[PDB]
RNA sequence: UCCUCCUAAAGAGUAACGGAGGAGCACGAAGGUUGGCUAAUCCUGGUCGGACAUCAGGAGGUUAGUGCAAUGGCAUAAGCCAGCUUGACUGCGAGCGUGACGGCGCGAGCAGGUGCGAAAGCAGGUCAUAGUGAUCCGGUGGUUCUGAAUGGAAGGGCCAUC
RNA sequence: CCGACUUACCAACCCGAUGCAAACUGCGAAUACCGGAGAAUGUUAUCACGGGAGACACACGGCGGGUGCUAACGUCCGUC
């Protein structure tokens, strides 16, 4: 379906990324959530990106 | 004569049996993380050193005996583990 | 409020001599006085719902409430939590500043006013009235208004039958026809 | 004909007809006809049986039929083979077990009630025996 | 192929071209937490308003609701509403359930770092049970591994994911 | 307009009596199954590991059932 697939990459200098699924049409704008990253051992923001 | 064609049955499906049920009985011994009953929803609850699962599975959280009673004005069935 | 000060000296007095009550506090009394405008045309241009809150707020001088659909009606075109009209509830001294100007400015207004119906109660000492137009308050300027609106008046009290609460009313000579 | 005017499921299994009935006791009339057999009785042959009885009692007094066919049973047509699912619903019947009261009359002489349900058994294919109110 | 009920004989399991219905998803809120709340339907009285809209009262007592079938659950609510958030976390895991196996499931508690709450505490997605596909091959990012004389590199491994 | 009479008819809810249900339950056995203790009896009759298999066309009879016509030396399950 619509639903689709996006990996959420960490904002710190890490390459550490989680996946996700994401409503592309109604939900246009992009996903950010603080989410461990287990490089840095910290929360830290991490921000949509192409999968 | 000529022989005839039978129909088709629409029906014809069903899903896998998942073995629900009481897996430790009344006075039975168990230990911490025994699973004590698989259930659809809580058709038992959790009493004294029992754990409910995210699926409503009731385990053991600590070792001892398991009891069976009804409590409460619902006349509801929980279940607890007596130490030994 | 004055209309508070005539109960606790006289209808309360009055009543208890009528019914020969044992305790002041089984007196009957009026506890919130509530206004519905049920808007139904918010269905096509929501400016109208805004619009009828207007007025209601100039009349109760507080904010309405907006009341949503409780459940969809397709016998009206109406979703569940569309909008679908506007209540306020008055309670204490605005209730009784309210209440005031009712009886002595407003229902005067109403046109070819013979009195209201001595009936209108729900069997248990609460009364309920209707209002044709909005121009039976004066805080509404004739000369701005868009659409005619009506609105539902009522009031509650603690009486237990309409015997009781018909005697309330017309302790404050509430024009009963 | 006797149907319920509607069902929940169409189809239903054999099941058995074991036991002993229960309405063993007349209750709106003062005389009926019980059963004393076992089987099965179609809506047709309780149908029949009812018209027997009102023509010889010329529509005179009042008459309760106690059973009803609730229970579909289902054939299969001429030369077809076993299996390719459960075949299609051809009539209704009740399960009959001794003792159950299967009609009430009063309103007419006990002398002519009897001979009513003489020629209504004559239809039913289970043996049948006539029965009084009893006090208490 | 997968889920729910009956057949199925009051533990589990149990066939048939037996009887009945669904899935091949949705949701950054429809998840977490703290605080609060309680339904359907019907009868009375009310502007337009009608069998059915919003309002007040009463009866009733869950006959409602559950994002989607059915069953089992749910008032301490798992149903409804609002504030603040990202635990829809990373490494593990005593001990169990279910499979011939590949596998699938439940889980207290440890270490790190978070959210809500005054605190006790709760949170490792969603009331539970369907929403799915082994290996090979190949692609993308990282990496304290390997690197055919030696130093690199290619290619391979390991980790995340397609 | 509102509405009255009457019925060759039907008539929900509620109340009293009477039945039916695999996919109904405010009730509910006998058996079977799980765990514990005890005596006797039993060539360890039990479990684990390892070497070698064969078999995966079953049949009838009793009891409980689906399908069929409570037909079949019919068909498909449970248990002996
Ligand atoms: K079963
Ligand atoms: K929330
Ligand atoms: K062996
Ligand atoms: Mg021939
Ligand atoms: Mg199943
Ligand atoms: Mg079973
Ligand atoms: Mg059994
Ligand atoms: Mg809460
Ligand atoms: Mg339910
Ligand atoms: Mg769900
Ligand atoms: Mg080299
Ligand atoms: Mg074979
Ligand atoms: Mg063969
Ligand atoms: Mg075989
Ligand atoms: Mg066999
Ligand atoms: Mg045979
Ligand atoms: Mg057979």
């Amino acid at each position: 379906g619509i639903r689709e697939k996006i990996k959420l990459v960490s904002s710190a200098g890490t390459g550490h990324f989680y996946t996700t699924t994401k409503n592309k049409r109604t939900k246009p704008e992009k996903l950010e959530l603080k989410k461990f990253d287990p490089v840095v051992r910290q929360h830290v923001i991490y921000k949509e990106a192409k999968i | 004569a000529h022989k005839k064609a039978g129909g088709s049955t629409r029906n014809g499906r069903d899903s896998e049996a998942k073995r629900l049920g009481v897996k430790r009985f009344g006075g039975e011994s168990v230990l911490a993380g025994s699973i004590i009953v698989r259930q659809r929803g809580t058709k038992f609850h959790a009493g004294a050193n029992v754990g409910c699962g995210r699926d409503h599975t009731l385990f053991a959280k600590a070792d001892g005996k398991v009891k069976f009673e009804v409590k409460g004005p619902k006349n509801r069935k929980f279940i607890s583990i007596e130490a030994e | 409020a004055k209309l508070h000060d005539y109960y606790k000296d006289e209808v309360v007095k009055k009543l208890m001599t009528e019914f020969n009550y044992n305790s002041v506090m089984q007196v009957p009394r009026v506890e919130k006085i509530t206004l519905n405008m049920g808007v139904g045309e918010a269905i096509a241009d929501k400016k109208l719902l805004d619009n009828a809150a207007a007025d209601l707020a100039a009349i109760s001088g507080q904010k309405p409430l907006i009341t949503k659909a409780r459940k969809s009606v397709a016998g009206f075109k109406i979703r569940q939590g569309y909008p679908i009209g506007c209540k306020v509830t008055l309670r204490g001294e605005r209730m009784w500043e309210f209440f005031e100007r009712l009886i002595t400015i407003a229902v005067p207004r109403i046109r070819d006013f013979r009195g209201l119906s001595a009936k209108s109660f729900d069997g248990r000492g609460n009364y309920s009235m209707g209002v044709r137009e909005q121009i039976i308050f004066p805080e509404i300027d004739y000369d701005k208004v868009d659409r005619v609106r009506g609105l539902d008046i009522t009031i509650t009290t603690t009486a237990k039958s309409d015997e009781e609460g018909r005697a309330l009313l017309a302790a404050f000579d509430f024009p009963f026809r | 004909m006797l149907q319920p005017k509607r069902t929940k499921f169409r189809k239903m299994h054999k099941g058995r007809n074991r036991g002993l009935a229960q309405g063993t006791d007349v209750s709106f009339g003062s005389f009926g006809l019980k059963a004393v057999g076992r089987g099965r009785l179609t809506a047709r042959q309780i149908e029949a049986a009812r018209r027997a009885m009102t023509r010889a009692v010329k529509r005179q007094g009042k008459i309760w039929i106690r059973v009803f066919p609730d229970k579909p049973i289902t054939e299969k047509p001429l030369a077809v083979r076993m299996g390719k699912g459960k075949g299609n619903v051809e009539y209704w019947v009740a399960l009959i077990q001794p003792g159950k009261v299967l009609y009430e009359m009063d309103g007419v002489p006990e002398e002519l009630a009897r001979e009513a349900f003489k020629l209504a058994a004559a239809k039913l294919p289970i043996k049948t025996t006539f029965v009084t109110k009893t006090v208490m």
